[PDB]
């Protein structure tokens, strides 16, 4: 009910839909396992992860038969059928090329371990921001008006489970910004004026549960020949 | 032909990158242009090996009609040819495409092409088809001066989002690496400096980093919280995301289907 | 020139779904307001959602109702002056232009770079084979391989150092147009300087 | 040049990365919405202009 009121819905919704919520949310908890139990490319931000660092390593490993210009890519052999002098102008070959290899790997490893620890800073102020509190950004803990979110655990990362609130089946009414009566103008505390073809209600603005105009929901504040459209009808006390 | 200006004893011509691109006729005094052949990139679009052998083949940053007619000639490197039937050679602004029939209607894009051409295997029987990439379905609201819309209803929705956090911590030697165990080897290098000492530090400020992801993004709360015995909140069902008592290493339903989903000297 | 061995690839996008799209993204706000970006569009009066705004400011809404005529006035001449305002303005667009300069610059060098020596008798490979013996010719055709080696290296690694900013202003852009956007922002000076009502 | 192992395969990986990177960013800020909306034939708004 706290975070119905926190989306702009009042109490009593919550509590006479407690029942069709309940049974939403378990449906809905339900679906997830069966969507992720059957699609194939559903984990592929962590499968690159460990893609990319295979490779990296393979090709790592894999430059150490190269020749680089050498009459062999084994020093064992080259150190037992050559002379001390005429070894070293093999050896060095070999060294410049493990070198680079070395370097070209380290280099490799820093810019994606950048990437690597941005992506964990977002994670960590997602887990800060709709796990631990209701938040109001658009789009930044699922698609639609934030209720809560839960974390579980994968291999190096995370899950979250968000779950929102959608508007369905809407309807189309006639509107108008203020009510004229006894020469006075009337506007809304909270909600908007409706009407449903003959008579006029307030409602509010998330959940059709129109109520009759009162002083109770309105408040005065100004003259009836200033404001544009503005439509005349009874205000009770 | 050419129509520049050379100057009586001028010869070759360059440019801003300074590659000839103009001559002289030592016999009969005349300017021509030089201009590079052909060259270009091949691309190979397929389904999958599951579905069918098929393939279509692009051509990058050329026209049609150069590669039909060194084709013809004989006179383009990759050996292998497309049969190129009448109707189902495209250009498009990123070359010449072969192997696909152009439709005019309008999908969901499938495998990216160029600029805006999309390509699929479609039974229209079984074939390749190219087409023009669509955007959405077209909507418009009857907006009006006196009208709103309002809800009557709800949907409550749950979705995913994955995220990485970490990745492997590695380290390396040096010596073993470059020269194995042999003395001479490692004497010779001893003459480089010392570019290992940083490749050493690199990689271990790499490590504790991947150390410090995980405690910053896990390790938010102080205090290990229990849930009570009797699992009743007002009809609301949380089995699937709670612990598994049965299991050994005690993971919930889901994390115990994600730790399988995942494949790994 | 097509330089030798270096493409462009086009983009995915072309202009005229960019525009599309920016324009359905204006209808869809100017006729919705921020309903549509959390579900089915639900349409609503402009001065109506105008008064939305300012109550999501801080301001009830009487006061818009009584002074439109004087806000729609004062949102058009402040609409007029933004054409005027980068019209006239050389550094206007600096930050998309350093893009492409850079770009340029980059591959200018690289293309460059083909003309160095590296301590070889000749840059040219055709004149090295046509007046030097195969035992003789590798000893000056190792060392321009090295050279343009390294410069590949040098280039490729300064692309993807740039690669991380872009992907870095996207990921903003794209926070931006969910937030400011689509729904009206409470975060201080993060869609603009005052109290944020719409973009 | 073949002798000195695969550095070109590396360079193609990069490069190729980079490219697929920047269509996903176009696609991540601008295709917001799922449908195309369009506005009515008349252009009033209450004064507004736009
Ligand atoms: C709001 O939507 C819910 C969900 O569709 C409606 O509940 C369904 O009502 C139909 C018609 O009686 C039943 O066949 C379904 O079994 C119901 N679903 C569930 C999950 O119980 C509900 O009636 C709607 N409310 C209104 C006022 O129309
Ligand atoms: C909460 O949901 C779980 C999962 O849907 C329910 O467990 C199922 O219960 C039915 C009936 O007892 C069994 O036929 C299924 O085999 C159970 N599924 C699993 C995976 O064990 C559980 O009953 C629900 N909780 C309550 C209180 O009803
Ligand atoms: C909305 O603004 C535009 C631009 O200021 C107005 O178009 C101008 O209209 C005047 C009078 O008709 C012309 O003298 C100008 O040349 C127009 N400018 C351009 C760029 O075409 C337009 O009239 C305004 N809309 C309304 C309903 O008044
Ligand atoms: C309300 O009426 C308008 C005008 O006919 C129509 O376009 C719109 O679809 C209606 N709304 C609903 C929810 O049917
Ligand atoms: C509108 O509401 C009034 C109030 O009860 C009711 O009498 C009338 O029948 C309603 N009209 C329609 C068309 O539903
Ligand atoms: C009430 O509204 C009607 C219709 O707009 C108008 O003709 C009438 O003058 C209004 N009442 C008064 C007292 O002005
Ligand atoms: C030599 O070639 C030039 C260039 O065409 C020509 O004008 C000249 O007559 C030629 N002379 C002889 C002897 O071949
Ligand atoms: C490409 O080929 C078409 C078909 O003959 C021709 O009309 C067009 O001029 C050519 N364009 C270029 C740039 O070669
Ligand atoms: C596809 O769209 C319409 C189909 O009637 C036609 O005007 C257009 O020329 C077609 N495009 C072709 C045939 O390339
Ligand atoms: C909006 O109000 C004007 C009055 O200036 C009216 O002419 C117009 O018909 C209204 N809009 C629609 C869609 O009817």
């Amino acid at each position: 009910a706290y975070r119905f009121n926190g989306i702009g819905v009042t109490q009593n919704v919550l509590y006479e839909n407690q029942k069709l919520i309940a049974n939403q949310f378990n449906s809905a908890i339900g679906k997830i396992q069966d969507s992720l139990f059957s699609t194939p490319s559903a984990l592929g931000k962590l499968q690159d992860v460990v893609n990319h660092n295979a490779q990296a390593l393979n090709t790592l490993v894999k430059q150490l038969s190269s020749k680089f210009g050498a009459i062999s890519s084994v020093l064992n052999d080259i150190l037992s059928r050559l002379d001390p002098p005429e070894a070293e102008v093999q050896i060095d070959r070999l060294i410049t090329g493990r070198l680079q290899s070395l370097q070209t790997y380290v280099t490799q490893q820093l810019i994606r371990a950048a990437e690597i620890r941005a992506s964990a800073n977002l994670a960590a102020t997602k887990m800060s921001e709709c796990v631990l509190g209701q938040s109001k950004r658009v789009d930044f803990c699922g698609k639609g008006y934030h209720l809560m979110s839960f974390p579980q655990s994968a291999p190096h990362g995370v899950v979250f489970l968000h779950v929102t609130y959608v508007p369905a089946q809407e309807k189309n009414f006639t509107t108008a910004p203020a009510i004229c009566h006894d020469g006075k103008a009337h506007f809304p505390r909270e909600g908007v004026f409706v009407s449903n073809g003959t008579h006029w209600f307030v409602t509010q603005r998330n959940f059709y549960e129109p109520q009759i105009i009162t002083t109770d929901n309105t408040f005065v504040s100004g003259n009836c020949d200033v404001v544009i459209g503005i439509v005349n009808n009874t205000v009770y006390d | 032909k050419s129509n520049k200006k050379f100057l009586p004893f001028q010869q070759f011509g360059r440019d801003i990158v300074d590659t000839t691109d103009a001559v002289r006729d030592p016999q009969t005094l005349e300017i021509l242009d030089i201009t590079p052949c052909s060259f270009g990139g091949v691309s190979v679009i397929t389904p999958g090996t599951n579905t069918s052998n098929q393939v279509a083949v692009l051509y990058q940053g050329v026209n049609c009609t150069e590669v039909s007619v060194a084709i013809h000639a004989d006179q383009l490197t990759p050996t292998w040819r497309v049969y190129s039937t009448g109707s189902n050679v495209f250009q498009t602004r990123a070359g010449c495409l072969i192997g696909a029939e152009y439709v005019n209607n309008s999908y969901e894009c499938d495998i990216p092409i160029g600029a805006g051409i999309c390509a699929s295997y479609q039974t229209q029987s079984q074939s390749i088809i190219a087409y023009t990439m669509s955007l959405g379905a077209e909507n418009s609201v009857a907006y009006s001066n006196n009208s709103i819309a309002i809800p009557t209803n709800f949907t409550i929705s749950v979705t995913t989002e994955i995220l990485p956090v970490s990745m492997t911590k590695t380290s390396v030697d040096c010596t073993m690496y470059i020269c194995g165990d042999s003395t001479e080897c490692s004497n010779l290098l001893l003459q480089y400096g010392s570019f290992c000492t940083q490749l050493k530090r690199a990689l271990t400020g790499i490590a504790v980093e991947q150390d410090k992801n995980t405690q910053e993004v896990f390790a938010q709360v102080k205090q290990i919280y229990k849930t009570p015995p009797i699992k009743y909140f007002g009809g609301f069902n949380f089995s699937q995301i709670l612990p598994d008592p049965s299991k050994p290493s005690k993971r919930s339903p889901i994390e115990d289907l994600l730790f399988n989903k995942v494949t790994l000297a | 020139q097509k330089f030798n061995g270096l493409t462009v690839l086009p983009p995915l996008l072309t202009d005229e779904m960019i525009a599309q799209y920016t324009s359905a993204l204006l209808a869809g706000t100017i006729t919705s307001g921020w309903t549509f970006g959390a579900g089915p569009a639900l349409q609503i009066p402009f001065p109506m959602q105008m008064a939305y705004r300012f109550n999501g400011i801080g301001v009830t809404q009487n006061v818009l109702y009584e002074n439109q005529k004087l806000i729609a006035n004062q949102f058009n001449s402040a609409i007029g002056k933004i054409q005027d305002s980068l019209f006239s303005t050389p550094s206007a667009l600096g930050k998309l232009q350093d893009v492409v300069n850079h770009n340029a610059q980059a591959l200018n060098t690289l293309v460059k770079q083909l003309s160095s020596k590296f301590g070889a008798i000749s840059s040219v490979l055709n004149d090295i084979l046509s007046r030097l013996d195969p035992p003789e010719a590798e000893v000056q055709i190792d060392r321009l391989i090295t050279g343009r080696l390294q410069s590949l290296q040098t280039y490729v690694t300064q692309q993807l150092i740039r690669a991380a900013e872009i992907r870095a202003s996207a990921n903003l852009a794209a926070t931006k147009m969910s937030e400011c956007v689509l729904g009206q922002s409470k975060r201080v000076d993060f869609c603009g300087k005052g109290y944020h009502l719409m973009s």
